[PDB]
RNA sequence: CCAGAAAAGGUGUUGGUUGAUAUAGACAGCAGGAUGGUGGCCAUGGAAGUCGGAAUCCGCUAAGGAGUGUGUAACAACUCAC
């Protein structure tokens, strides 16, 4: 149950700092499951990366303090959706890694726009029967080779927009989402040392 | 130009009903002579669930078969088949043994869309009772098995 | 073509049961006392939900068995086919009477018998479920779905005893390891001490 | 029971001057003065800090029905704070499947004619109640800003129109049409 | 025919109510009962049946 | 006495019992994930978690049910548990 789960992520929590002194405190704002799940399956034999409560990584922490008095430069960095990632490999290859791996994700009916989501105009493969989910857009199309031509481009969301559950589908549709959430990590924790 | 796309077909046997044509048709090719041929290119298969990506050239698709572990179990799992009858409830009895469900683990560690082995045999031993036979007894008999009493690599 | 309950629904005369004297007493609505796998230990369901009555009224044999069906429709549903037992702790006996018009009048007033009648007393148990003890929810919640068949006001208890028995439910299985009660079915036997040992020697053996 | 003592302040900003004369408040800013008059609710109402900074509103000896209207007067008071400083601004739109509706402004802001609702010829004259002011707005194809101070004239100007534009003896599952209140907000962005 | 976030916004307002069994009272979507003594507040509501 | 009312209800309000979970940070609320074996097996004309009969486990997990609902010819899309 919920008790002895609380208690044995405790566990794998003294662990994982006793045996790595050597971490990227990393924001994992907005990436998917699926994305983590892959990076993490990818660097298993690199690095552990883990995630948590804060307010229990944070107690955590004070209770290595009178064992471990190097980690408590931690603590004003634990808050927002902020875990750990450990490794003793070497110091900047797992960053670039890390800025290496990457996925551009679809585009939610809800999520608010990072940054510049255009469509260029060309003769697409979707076929005659899929013009409406364009008309609901009102781009102006035209048919040639059985296939729709989009004649101009639209830049249909700016930079911080709503994204809609009509311009939602269409870029599913077209298979292209710039949406890229990767992890944007802050600090590093090298043996009581603090990197950018 | 070279596209990939997925069908879901049955095997062995020519399929009457006609899905590969809504999808070959809008790029040209005849797909009538890639829905039989991928029946013969199955062959043993003959009485299953399949799903088969194609790589469809300009000129011509290639034919290979995309694996599925619950018909990968059951394809093992070798009874004769049910003809045309298609009659009651064809619940599968029978007992497998653990090295060709290793060797089934191998073809699921393939794609490496998994973690190791030791974690795809517990994964692939839960289709055993999505499917309906045991390995001398249940998953509540083969979890201590990779409890200290492990067959693994 | 049957009397509202409100009529028959006071315990209003000695209690006037089938017998040599009342002939050609119609049956009972309700025949059927026990349901669910009634071929059930002692040892599988400790739990036993009781709707006991707080009412000194009369219920009829048509709404004891319209209270059945509604707690048994409801198990089966959520307890599975196979998983309790219920029991009807009411048999009714005394049998109502009916004066029908068709000019006689009030001449010779004795009613022909039209139904059966249980008399219940204040906390009288109605009904009794017995089940595992992680279906506490269910029990309480079939038993709340009967209670709308009677008439008058009943209450939901869930008893200290284990089951359909006369035992404590917490020192029950102390005394079947100590072997002062034996099982034998949906109930249990009680051995005193006080038979000759050679029974006690057959239990001891 | 009855709570001992139940209050709540409300900070005053520097631009915005509350003042009281009993258990009415007064308001005075940029936009205008707006008063209130809360005496069918029995508080003490203190304005505490110099730079007056606080309005205190405290009950003593409520029951919860009478407790519930302790920070109800914050609310007024805060909403009337943001209806001064800032200003209130209903932004409802027009609403149409076939017909469209002309939406008229006369005598500046303080009446709406309304037209063509389903096609129908029957004028719809609402009057705002007294400091609200209406506008077809531009940059919106059929919009109507309602522009004022306190909420309850705003909303209650805005409400009237939306009532008045109802379809009546016929199925409002389908015949979605008439002015509808979209975007409630303000003025002047803090 | 009709712009579909005009449409919903007609449907906040004509659509996603909740009606009392008894008494047909509407009431706002998050509703647990009924606001009229009319009925005596009841607790049983349905979703008001959306338009095919 | 005695001159009129019941079953049933109420997030009106007031007391009382019992059991939960909460500074290892809960209940609202606003936001972010809600994934792989797998579109699990019978079944259906089509049943991809979402009509049905039994099953109803693992991987990765901070977490995700062989699924609480809206849906779909059926997926897609949304929502919930977590
Ligand atoms: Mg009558
Ligand atoms: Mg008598
Ligand atoms: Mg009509
Ligand atoms: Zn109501």
């Amino acid at each position: 149950d919920r008790a002895t789960w609380k208690s044995n992520y405790f566990l794998k929590i003294i662990q994982l700092l006793d045996d790595y002194p050597k971490c990227f405190i990393v924001g994992a704002d907005n990436v998917g499951s699926k994305q983590m799940q892959q990076i993490r399956m990818s660097l298993r034999g690199k690095a552990v990366v883990l995630m948590g409560k804060n307010t229990m990584m944070r107690k955590a922490i004070r209770g290595h303090l009178e064992n471990n008095p190097a980690l408590e430069k931690l603590l004003p960095h634990i808050r927002g959706n902020v875990g750990f990632v450990f490794t003793k490999e070497d110091l900047t290859e797992i960053r670039d890694m890390l800025l290496a791996n990457k996925v551009p994700a679809a585009a939610r009916a809800g999520a608010i726009a990072p940054c510049e989501v255009t469509v260029p105009a060309q003769n697409t493969g979707l076929g005659p029967e899929k013009t409406s989910f364009f008309q609901a857009l009102g781009i102006t199309t035209k048919i040639s080779r059985g296939t729709i031509e989009i004649l101009s481009d639209v830049q249909l969301i700016k930079t911080g927009d709503k994204v809609g559950a009509s311009e939602a589908t269409l870029l599913n549709m077209l298979n292209i989402s710039p949406f890229s959430f990767g992890l944007i990590i802050q600090q590093v924790f090298d043996n009581g040392s603090i990197y950018n | 130009e070279i596209k990939v796309v997925y069908l879901r077909c049955t095997g062995g046997e020519v399929g009457a009903t006609s899905a590969l044509a809504p999808k070959i048709g809008p790029l040209g090719l005849s797909p009538k002579k890639v829905g039989d041929d991928i029946a013969k290119a199955t062959g043993d298969w003959k009485g299953l669930r399949i799903t088969v990506k194609l790589t469809i050239q300009n000129r011509q698709a290639q034919i290979e078969v995309v694996p599925s572990a619950s018909a990968l179990i059951i394809k093992a799992l070798k009874e004769p088949p049910r003809d045309r009858k298609k009659q009651k409830n064809i619940k599968h009895s029978g007992n497998i043994t653990f090295d060709e469900i290793v060797n089934i683990a191998r073809q699921m560690r393939h794609r490496s869309l998994a973690r190791e082995l030791s974690g795809t045999i517990k994964e692939i031993l839960g289709t055993a009772q999505s499917v309906g036979c045991n390995v001398d007894g249940r998953h509540p008999h083969d979890i201590i098995d990779d409890i200290n009493s492990g067959a693994v690599e | 073509g049957r009397r509202p309950a409100r009529c028959y629904r006071y315990c209003k005369n000695k209690p006037y049961p089938k017998s040599r004297f009342c002939r050609g007493v119609p049956d009972a609505k309700i025949r059927i006392f026990d349901l669910g796998r009634k071929k059930a230990k002692v040892d599988e369901f400790p739990l036993c939900g009781h709707m006991v009555s707080d009412e000194y009224e009369q219920l009829s044999s048509e709404a004891l068995e319209a209270a059945r069906i509604c707690a048994n429709k409801y198990m089966v549903k959520s307890c599975g086919k196979d998983g309790f037992h219920i029991r009807v702790r009411l048999h009714p006996f005394h049998v109502i009477r009916i004066n029908k018009m068709l000019q006689t009048g009030m001449r010779g007033a004795f009613g022909k018998p039209q139904g059966t009648v249980a008399r219940v007393h204040i906390g009288q148990v109605i009904m009794s479920i017995r089940t595992k003890l992680q279906n506490k929810e269910h029990v309480v919640e079939a038993l709340r779905r009967a209670k709308f068949k009677f008439p008058g006001r009943q209450k939901i208890h869930i008893s200290k005893k284990w089951g359909f028995t006369k035992f404590n439910a917490d020192e029950f299985e102390d005394m079947v390891a100590e072997k002062r009660l034996i099982p034998d079915g949906c109930g249990v036997k009680y051995i005193p001490n006080r038979g000759p040992l050679d029974k006690w020697r057959a239990l001891h053996s | 029971m009855k709570t001992i003592l139940s209050n709540q302040t409300v900070d005053i900003p520097e631009n915005v001057d509350i003042s009281l004369k009993g258990r009415t408040v007064i308001v005075k800013g940029p936009r205008g003065t707006l008063r209130r008059d809360f005496n069918h609710i029995n508080v003490e109402l203190s304005l505490l800090g110099k730079k007056k900074k606080r309005l205190r509103v405290d009950k003593w000896w409520g029951n919860r029905k009478e407790l519930a209207t302790v920070r109800t007067i914050c609310s007024h008071v805060q909403n009337m704070i943001k209806g001064v400083t800032l200003g209130f601004r209903y932004k409802m739109r027009s609403v149409y499947a076939h017909f469209p509706i002309n939406v008229v402004i006369q005598e500046n802001g303080s009446l709406v004619e309304i037209r063509n609702f389903l096609g129908e010829k029957y004028i719809r004259r609402v009057r705002m109640r007294p400091g609200v002011a209406c506008s077809v707005s531009q940059a919106q194809k059929d919009e109507l800003v309602l522009e004022g101070n306190d909420i309850e004239l705003v909303s209650n100007s805005a409400a009237l129109i939306q009532q008045a534009t109802t379809v009546k003896n016929k199925d409002i599952r389908k015949f979605l049409d008439g002015i509808y209140v979209s975007e409630k907000g303000t003025v002047q962005q803090a | 025919i009709i712009e579909p976030s005009l449409r919903q916004l007609a449907q906040k307002y004509n659509c996603d109510k909740m009606i009392c069994r008894k008494c047909y009272a509407r009431l706002h979507p998050r509703a647990v009962n009924c606001r009229k003594k009319k009925c005596g507040h009841t607790n049983n509501l349905r979703p008001k049946k959306k338009v095919k």
